[PDB]
């Protein structure tokens, strides 16, 4: 039972759902509980004096803001959700989120398109860490955009390949996918001419027939002369294994950025780590 | 007359876009052109070694991020920012080519 | 608790049943049940009314059981009626858009269909009314608001379908069917019009006229879609010769025909159809050109699939399914909703991106969220897309009152009808409410997704979702759209779970050059591309170059207003040319007229008529240079409105205003009036922005009168102060329990205009908002002041703005409004230079020469005085130069021209009244011209001095006097050093010093330092005269100065000379609202309904009421810089009344005036007063009396005091000197910088004299050392008790010793300065000094007795405890003596207070605060305390702790109680009657026979003042003390602060 906090009817529904689930064993999630800090005290008190079913679970989704009670934080287990820390981690999360049966479908090129989409999403989100340079403003490139792009890829691949086991890379609707991702899915958030220019550059570079060649370069000159190579596999397992064997040497050049973009940020983060270690000596 | 030949720092002006509009308006009035049919072209030269014509205005303090300007041609660089010594803003008629 | 409910239920059920006479035919069984209930009600009516006594009717058996049975029956029938209403709404779901009472009216008036015509507008997109035969029995067709109509293929017969729901459903179905058939025929014809090398114009115009504006554009789009599809199919072979060029050529020739059509004159409907077709075909031509350039040869190419394509299949039987609309992979069926005639949007590269994104969202079964800045086409693009698919699009202007329930009802309506919901300004909801609404949105979207599955069949269970604990059928046609202006003020942040339910789209840069090119092209502008290429860069350069002002807007709302004005100007000029050709010649060739037409001149005229009025003085040359550069050579000269100028001349003459032409005096103001007239012509939403006193109100009033006399249309103005009332009272409230909507002020006014019961639609109605603008209240008017012209309420009601109504705002700045409000209104900028000072002088002199002051010899005196004052009231005159100099001095308040001018004018009116009084006192010898001249000149100088420097200190007054002496020629006093400010003007016409009015008096020994005693001082005699002058004119005024300066003493001394004025004390705090003033009005005034309106006047006839506001600048400013109470008072002073929110009735004040007092606005917690409020209130600065004045005031008090002991007669002067010196050093040493409560004023000097007098009164004799001991004891108690640090106490003690030995050298130091200076009347009868050990023994014995009868907590006695109990006992023995004990908890404050109260015979009352304690409980405890102390004459020590303050209302009530001794709003209703009875018996017991309520309440207030003592204990917080210094200002000037602190 999913309940969104904020209204009195919401509190009544939450109380009823919790009272029913602690006996029946259902799950209950209350969303945006940070909007009712006063009610969180009562919820914690209610939970403490309780012996619920073995399978009962209570999920409380909230934004990270100081209004959340300390006692509720201590009483429950905290799970911080945030952008994945790097291209490799982002692509691993993307491949874990999408079900296996969806990627492995009638056209064998669907797995390659999903891999290209995962790489594009990882590159797009990782540039956000460099706010003035990677983009012009902190856009909210999130899971909704990735799901919409996956839906678009599925729909247009199904339309172009009527159940055929194989479709030619030229026959793939590249223009449809690029235009939709630059106009509706990812380009909707973009309100800048130059950010739109950058998004179009990335989409025309990644989503093309040449991406199915064996010599395709996902990112050129990532460090000196070395460059990222497109996987030559055709199955989801091959792409996932390529992601897992990615080097742990990510630099801004993977994103197309100069390698000096992270110097100031890394220095500030190191100083902040020193200050945090000293703060709790 | 002297206000045309002084190199301004666009970062030191309260409204630099008003300065760009004022220079455009000066060029349009001087040559009896129309404002809407004027385009801008930029020529980066040395501050001392430069000549300002009737349509060129000098601007200082412009910093180029992630690129270098040599002979008015751009090249990528690993420097965070490269200073442009003197930027000349020339207003010319639109060509639509 | 049952009779009232049953009575109400029967009343409204009887109203429903009787009003709807046809409800019985369709609700039979409950009609019979209510018939029986009505018979029972009639039996009750005939039984209970026979005996009009409660006892006579409760003794009758069978009444309560029958009452319960009737309650159950009424509840059951109400539930049955509600269930019937829901069931009837299930069929024909369009009833979800009308109210419950509206639905009942529809039910009861099914027989007569004339009443049904006013409800079709809100149940249909464009159906204004239905078309009926003469019999009114068959529905022929429907009509739009523009008059356009569609005739049904098969008319719907009401006789064959008598039930309302059945024939309404048939009407809707037949609407859809007939639109489908008409579209089929129109498509068949336009297909012939297609694939043609040439088009006959006559046939094309015939086809355009035949069909509706919707269907012609739809058919054109269809035919073009099949043409392009066929051409691409031909090219699908690969390499085939392109027939797409043929499609482009066909589009171009049809566009040529349409463009030639718009030059010549057309009927307005056919003109609008031509404009729509021009826009559509321009879009089609652009798309075809793009297809040709891209070399598209496949119909499956995305360059064609991305476009919107129409596929018409008339063969299919279903009405919705003949036409299919497809964009990319999204497929929609045309809804065939009659949309009337809408305004079409140029489809630009952003309305094409918006269409694509929103259709992709729709195909994903989740909403769309176009976002961006203001004026980007977000709402209009959503509406245009909805109209493109033929959907019913409902626009809602969201605000914080759109709670979970209101949004739930709206969603239920949209789900059942199958309509699109555009929720604009959606982030204006509360964040919690957005979070709650996300659940409903998610449920609806899940219902849509489960509907979309192929497994679902329409023959299976209908698709439903849980909305508001009910299963609601979800139509697949539903859509939800939200448009948000992110980062704007007054907007909330959407929860992240809500944002994933919408597909956002940034709409930030509309393609303005295309909208202008297409808009000018469709209006008949030859060379529209050149005009667009000039006008869009012009707006960009205006935005870049012009200065940044809060009211500037150069966006698409400005282009669109400029382009519309350009079209109107072109039409007007064509008509003028036709008339001129009629005057000279006969040949009227429209082609030649259009050929030789100055279109650039027309565009410049529109720009000047729309953009120039808002420009500030320094920006006008910039915009005119931009115009002369963008449009070189083209010049425009404004056409004179000669008739309007004449009519304005007459209005200004009758209103005593100055009129001018061009560069004449008043020319700028008349130009501004004409600009306001033009902006009124082009805009339906208006703002008059400009500094206070710039002429805005006079501008629009004169314009309204001139328009009434010029056009013959009566002008009605409704002026509303939007911020003087709560937004709930401004727009209305929806009851959370019964869902009952109560109209606000603006809502009631607009609904009254729309109803037009008294012909309000035939009059020019202007709704003026004269007040501050913030995004909280003004953004509810976003749908009103837009192109929707609609007010949407949370209860689902929508009120269309009539075309004769103008919404006008008269503001002084727009610094808090967002760009969403600024962009929707036409600005007129009134600089202060518009209203020159000469114009104000002329207005004053005209009113003086015309309007008599008494209500004629008085008018003759006024005319003579005006003739005398004329030379000085000229430009570059004495008054002008003095005002210019006065602006260079520094005043206690921000000086404004009109405040000084109003003060001066009122003072001159008082001079005229003085001359009239002199004439009345000398009937034999009236004042001659020479004496009048001398008096008027000298009084003019005196009034200039007191009006231009009254609110400034002595130095600035002297400077202004010196400047006036330098510049003037009026005779002035010849004294070499005495300033002119120290002189008055005798009625004989000569300067006389104020010191002649200051006599050295001898106060009676029993009136020493009494509250009503004022030693005459030069400043007192001057300020009293000034206050008399301002009060006698009933002018509002403000006294400013340090606390204790003597502002209230001066006001009460001046009011003593005015016997017909009664003052009422109001103490404002930071939580003050207009509710305090309203309670004062309820207590002291009464409302009477005169034939002219409702009038609020004091209860006592013939007496003027003065509302004295003690701290007028304390009330908190909201986050938008507005004090609501100050706005309320400014409304009551400007317009002479206010709005009663009970029934939205304008109440006019009578015999009520306002006087304010305040500390300087630079003091902590004090806010500067508004310039619009300060314009009407003169300010007088009352400063602290200086050492000479202090020596004079307290020297008289000490001389009066020391007459008690004749042996001490010689010590008055040194005693007063010591008092003044120590007070001065204490004031210099301890300032408010250190601690907030370190405020020292002459009030302490008075408490000093009073304390020494009370300690000296009973003694028969006393040595000098005893006098010094009393002096030092009072000095310690007044200057050392409030000190925090021990260093301050040590300094105070040492300097007390120093001063005492300095001014009294030959005294015994030890016998007078023995450090434990203790005085007590506990051991003896008198207040003689007490020793520490005997006092300790006495306190020990009394503490033993205290333990025996009261609290048994043992206490340890140390010297500080003895000091503290003596200090508390001092306060408990004084009238209105309140304590403020500050110290750490557990220090003994409450116990010592209780113990001392026990000694003094004071009852201890403490409020029992708990978790459920609220405001009403505190009010009841206050009522109990007040009744005990006042009515029963009981001495009570009201001990209250800061922890008991659970709300700011407690502190507000305690502030009023502590200051006044009575809370005006505490006793109201039956409680007031009981209190008044008890006061009657109490006064009888005391021995006073009082009858009237006024004198009883005065006695009650005096008793509460004498008896009630309030002890307030708090911890010594740093910021808490500062907070309380503003939340409860009476805690620091009515209480006696004692700093206990921690134990040393
Ligand atoms: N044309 C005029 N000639 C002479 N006096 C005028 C004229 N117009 C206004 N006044 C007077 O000058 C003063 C300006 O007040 P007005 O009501 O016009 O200002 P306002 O713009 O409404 O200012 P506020 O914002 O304080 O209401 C008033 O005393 C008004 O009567
Ligand atoms: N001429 C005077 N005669 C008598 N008292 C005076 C005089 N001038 C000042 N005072 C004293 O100044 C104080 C002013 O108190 P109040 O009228 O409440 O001032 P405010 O309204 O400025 O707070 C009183 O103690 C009053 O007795
Ligand atoms: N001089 C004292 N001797 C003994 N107990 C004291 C003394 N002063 C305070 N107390 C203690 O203070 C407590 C009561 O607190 P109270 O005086 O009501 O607090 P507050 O000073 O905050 O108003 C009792 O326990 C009492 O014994
Ligand atoms: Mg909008």
């Amino acid at each position: 039972t999913s309940i969104a906090i904020g209204s009195a009817e919401g509190f009544n529904q939450a109380d009823k759902a919790i009272n029913t689930a602690v006996k029946s064993g259902r799950w209950v999630m209350l969303k945006n509980v940070h909007l009712a800090p006063g009610w969180l005290m009562q919820l914690e008190k209610k939970l403490h004096s309780l012996q619920p079913h073995a399978c009962f679970r209570l999920f409380l989704t909230m934004e990270i803001n100081p209004k959340v009670p300390v006692n509720l934080l201590r009483a429950g287990r905290i799970f911080v959700f945030e952008p994945p820390p790097g291209v490799k981690a982002n692509m691993l999360r993307t491949f874990s989120s999408i079900p296996v049966s969806r990627i492995c479908k009638s056209p064998n090129e669907r797995a390659r398109l999903y891999f290209l989409l995962a790489w594009f999403h990882a590159i797009i989100q990782e540039r956000l860490r460099y706010a003035p340079l990677g983009w012009s403003k902190k856009y909210e490139f999130g899971e909704s955009d990735l799901r919409s792009a996956c839906d678009t890829v599925d729909t247009w691949l199904d339309d172009t390949a009527k159940g055929r086991q194989n479709i030619s890379p030229d026959k793939i609707p590249w223009s449809a996918l690029k235009t939709l991702m630059a106009q509706s899915i990812y380009g909707g958030r973009v309100d800048n001419e130059f950010d739109q220019r950058l998004l179009n550059t990335f989409l025309e570079r990644l989503f093309t027939t040449r991406s199915f060649d064996s010599e395709f370069k996902l990112a050129c000159k990532v460090d000196g002369h070395k460059d990222i190579q497109m996987p030559d596999g055709i199955r989801r397992e091959e792409f996932v294994q390529w992601v897992e064997l990615l080097p742990d040497t990510q630099t801004p050049s993977w994103l197309g950025l100069p390698n000096n973009a992270e110097r100031v940020l890394l220095t500030t983060q190191g100083v902040d780590m020193i200050s945090k270690m000293l703060k709790m000596q | 007359k002297e206000l045309k030949n002084i190199h301004v720092c666009l970062g030191g002006l309260f409204v630099p876009e008003a300065y760009i509009t004022a220079t455009r308006q000066y060029v349009a009035q001087a040559n009896s052109w129309s404002l809407e049919e004027l385009c801008l072209e930029v020529n980066v030269t040395t501050s001392q070694g430069a000549t300002l014509d009737a349509c060129s205005f000098g601007v200082t303090g412009l910093k180029l991020q992630g690129a270098t300007c040599n002979n008015n041609k751009l090249s990528l660089s690993n420097a965070i920012s490269t200073a442009l010594p003197l930027t000349q803003l020339r207003w010319v008629k639109q060509t639509n080519t | 608790d049952v009779w009232i409910d049953v009575q109400r239920r029967w009343v409204y059920l009887e109203g429903i049943f009787t009003g709807s006479a046809d409800i019985k035919h369709l609700l039979p069984v409950e009609t019979q049940r209510f018939q029986s209930i009505s018979t029972e009600f009639l039996a009750l009516m005939k039984k209970v009314s026979k005996s009009p006594l409660v006892m006579d009717v409760l003794n009758i058996q069978g009444v309560q059981r029958s009452l319960e049975r009737l309650a159950d029956l009424l509840g059951k029938i109400q539930k049955a009626l509600g269930e019937y209403l829901e069931r009837e709404r299930s069929s024909f779901p369009r009833f979800y858009f009308v109210g419950d009472e509206d639905l009942l009216e529809i039910i009861g008036n099914s027989k007569n269909v004339a009443k049904l015509q006013k409800h079709f507008k809100k149940m249909f997109a464009g159906v204004s009314s239905i078309i009926l035969n003469e019999d009114n029995s068959v529905v022929l067709g429907i009509s739009s608001r523009e008059g356009e109509e569609v005739m049904f293929k098969t008319p719907v017969s009401i006789t064959e379908h008598p039930k309302i729901n059945e024939w309404l459903t048939l009407v809707e179905k037949e609407m859809r069917v007939t639109l489908a058939k008409l579209l089929a025929e129109s498509v068949t014809e336009v297909e012939i019009f297609g694939k043609a090398t040439s088009i006959d114009p006559n046939t094309y115009i015939t086809w355009i006229d035949k069909y509706q504006a919707q269907l012609v554009v739809l058919s054109a789009q269809i035919a073009w879609s099949e043409n392009v599809e066929t051409a691409l199919s031909s090219m699908g072979g690969g390499g085939d010769a392109a027939p797409l060029h043929s499609v482009l050529s066909n589009v171009e020739v049809t566009l040529n025909v349409l463009a030639d059509s718009v030059l010549m004159e057309q009927p307005p409907l056919r003109r609008r159809k031509l404009e729509h077709l021009i826009t559509e075909l321009v879009h089609q031509r652009d798309v075809t050109r793009s297809l040709i350039k891209s070399k598209i040869d496949n119909a499956k190419s995305f360059e064609w699939l991305s476009q919107m394509r129409f596929y018409f299949d008339p063969k299919q039987t279903d009405v919705l399914q003949q036409l299919s609309i497809q964009m990319a992979n999204a497929k929609f069926n045309y809804g065939f909703e009659y949309l009337g005639v809408q305004d079409k949007l140029v489809q630009t590269p952003l309305t094409d991106r918006c269409y694509l994104t929103m259709t992709q969202a729709l195909e994903a079964r989740l909403g769309g969220s176009p976002f961006g800045p203001a004026g980007t086409g977000k709402t209009e693009s959503v509406k245009a897309l909805g109209h493109q698919l033929g959907r019913f699009v409902l626009v809602f202007n969201c605000d914080e009152t759109f709670d979970f329930q209101a949004m739930g009802r709206i969603f239920v309506g949209l789900c059942q009808v199958g309509a699109w919901g555009c929720f604009d300004e959606f982030n204006r909801l509360e964040e919690r409410m957005l979070s709650a609404v996300s659940q409903q949105v998610q449920c609806i979207q899940e219902a849509l997704r489960e509907h979309s599955n192929p497994n679902y069949d329409k023959t299976s269970a209908p698709i439903t979702c849980e909305l508001l604990n009910k299963q609601v059928k979800v139509s697949p046609d539903m859509a939800i759209f939200i448009t948000m202006n992110p980062g704007y003020a007054g907007r909330s942040n959407l929860p992240d779970n809500l944002k994933k339910l919408f597909r956002s789209l940034a709409m930030t840069k509309p393609d303005r050059q295309l909208i202008a090119q297409v808009m000018l092209y469709s209006q008949g502008f030859r060379t529209a591309e050149v005009l667009a290429n000039k006008i869009v860069p012009f707006f960009k350069l205006c935005d870049e170059q012009l200065s940044s002002q809060s009211h500037y807007d150069f966006g698409l709302r400005a282009l669109k207003s400029v382009l519309v004005s350009a079209g109107n100007v072109k039409r007007e000029r064509i008509q003028k040319i036709k008339r001129e050709k009629e005057e000279r010649g006969e040949a009227v060739d429209e082609g030649e007229i259009a050929e030789n037409l100055p279109e650039q001149e027309i565009l410049i005229q529109s720009v000047c008529e729309t953009m120039v009025p808002k420009l500030v003085a320094e920006d006008i040359p910039l915009l005119f240079s931009l115009l002369s550069d963008v449009f070189p050579g083209v010049q425009y000269h404004r056409g004179e409105m000669t008739a309007l100028r004449e009519e304005l001349k007459k209005v200004c003459q009758e209103m005593y205003l100055t009129y001018g032409d061009g560069e004449e005096v008043g020319g700028m103001w008349v130009e501004k009036v004409l600009q306001l007239y033009q902006i009124t012509q082009i805009n339906h939403g208006l703002m008059m922005v400009g500094p206070s006193g710039s002429g805005k109100s006079m501008a629009w009033r004169v314009l309204l009168k001139a328009l009434e006399r010029l056009e013959g249309v009566e002008g009605v103005a409704h002026i509303i102060d939007p911020k003087a009332i709560s937004k709930d009272h401004l727009y209305g409230t929806l009851d959370p329990n019964t869902r009952e909507w109560t109209d606000g002020l603006f809502t009631h006014v607009l609904r009254k205009i729309i109803d037009s019961v008294r012909g309000e639609l035939q009059k020019r109605q202007w709704i003026v908002f004269d007040g501050d603008v913030d995004p909280e209240w003004v953004e509810n008017l976003n749908s009103v002041l837009d192109d929707n012209k609609l007010l949407t309420l949370p209860n689902g009601e929508r009120l269309s703005l009539p075309p004769n109504v103008r919404i006008m705002f008269e503001v002084q700045d727009l610094k808090y409004a967002t760009l969403a409000t600024v962009s929707r209104c036409g600005m007129v900028w009134f600089s202060e230079d518009v209203l020159s000072t000469d114009m104000i002088f002329n207005n004053f002199l005209a009113r003086l020469r015309s309007i008599p002051l008494d209500e004629s010899p008085m008018l003759q005196i006024q005319r003579d005085a005006a003739t005398i004052m004329q030379p000085y009231f000229t430009s570059n005159g004495l008054v002008t130069k003095a005002l210019e100099h006065a602006f260079q001095l520094e005043h206690i308040m921000d000086l404004t021209r009109l405040r000084c001018l109003g003060s001066l004018f009122s003072m001159l009116h008082q001079a005229c009244r003085n001359v009239a009084q002199y004439n009345a006192n000398h009937p034999d010898f009236p004042m001659q011209i020479e004496q009048l001249e001398r008096y008027i000149q000298r009084y003019l100088v005196y009034a200039i001095l007191w009006s231009l420097s009254g609110d400034s200190r002595l130095k600035m007054r002297a400077e202004l006097g010196e400047y006036i002496r330098r510049i003037t020629t009026v005779p002035l006093p010849t004294a070499p050093n005495i300033p002119i400010i120290d002189y008055e003007v005798s009625i004989s016409g000569e300067w006389s010093p104020w010191q002649a009015k200051v006599p050295q008096i001898e106060v009676e020994t029993h009136k020493v330092a009494a509250p009503d005693v004022v030693v005459p001082t030069l400043d007192t005699v001057r300020h009293e005269a000034l206050l008399y002058t301002w009060l006698a004119e009933h002018k509002p005024l403000v006294l400013c100065g340090p606390p204790g300066s003597g502002k209230t003493m001066t006001l009460f001394s001046a009011l003593r000379a005015l016997p017909d004025m009664e003052v009422v004390g109001l103490n404002f705090s930071s939580a003050t609202t207009p509710e305090l003033l309203l309670k004062t009005f309820d207590h002291y005034c009464e409302y009477r309904r005169t034939p002219n309106g409702v009038v609020l006047a004091p209860v006592q006839l013939g007496k003027w009421l003065v509302l004295f506001c003690d701290e007028i600048n304390l009330p908190d400013m909201d986050k938008y810089g507005t004090q609501r109470v100050i706005s309320f008072i400014r409304q009551m002073v400007e317009h002479g009344g206010f709005y009663r929110t009970s029934d939205q009735t304008w109440v006019k004040l009578e015999r009520i005036q306002f006087v304010g007092a305040c500390n300087p606005p630079t003091d902590p917690g004090r806010k500067p007063l508004s310039h619009r409020f300060l314009r009407h209130v003169p300010v007088v600065y009352v400063d602290y009396p200086g050492p000479a004045s202090l020596t004079q005031i307290y020297g008289t008090f000490n001389r009066a005091m020391l007459r008690l002991i004749p042996s001490l007669r010689t010590y008055a002067e040194p005693l007063t000197a010591a008092m003044v010196e120590f007070y001065t050093m204490s004031q210099e040493r301890f300032t408010q910088d250190t601690q907030p409560h370190y405020i020292y004023s002459p009030r302490e000097m008075t408490r000093w004299v009073r304390g020494i007098f009370e300690a000296l009164r009973p003694l028969e004799t006393l040595p000098v050392e005893g006098l010094i001991r009393i002096w030092a004891h009072e000095a310690l108690r007044l200057f050392q008790d409030r000190l925090v640090e021990d260093e301050e106490r040590r300094w105070t003690d040492e300097n007390i010793d120093t001063v005492a030995l300095k001014h009294f050298p030959n005294i015994d130091r030890e016998k007078a300065m023995s450090r434990p200076i203790l005085y007590s009347n506990w051991l003896s009868k008198d207040y003689i000094p007490v020793d520490q050990e005997e006092l300790r023994d006495y306190v020990k014995a009394r503490l033993k007795v205290f333990y025996e009868e009261e609290l048994d907590v043992p206490l340890v006695l140390f010297n500080e405890v003895l000091d503290h109990v003596l200090r508390i006992d001092r306060i408990f023995r004084q009238p209105q003596g309140h304590l403020l004990l500050i110290g750490v908890s557990g220090a003994g404050k409450t116990t010592l207070s209780r113990f001392v109260a026990w000694m003094n015979g004071l009852s201890v009352y403490q409020i029992k605060v708990h978790r459920k304690y609220t405001g009403e409980d505190f009010d009841e405890d206050l009522r109990t305390v007040l009744r005990r102390s006042g009515c029963k004459n009981e001495k009570i020590a009201f001990i209250m702790d800061e922890s008991n303050v659970l709300d700011s209302g407690f502190l507000e009530r305690m502030n009023t109680l502590l200051a006044n001794g009575e809370v005006p709003g505490l006793f109201e209703g039956d409680e007031y009657a009981t209190l008044m009875t008890q006061c009657k018996e109490g006064a009888q017991k005391e021995g006073l026979m009082l009858d009237s309520h006024e004198e009883l309440y005065k006695w009650f207030t005096s008793q509460v003042i004498r008896n009630l003592h309030v002890v307030f204990t708090m911890n010594p917080s740093s910021e808490g003390l500062k907070d309380r210094a503003a939340t409860s200002p009476a805690l620091f000037n009515r209480c006696v602060l004692n700093w206990f602190g921690d134990w040393s």
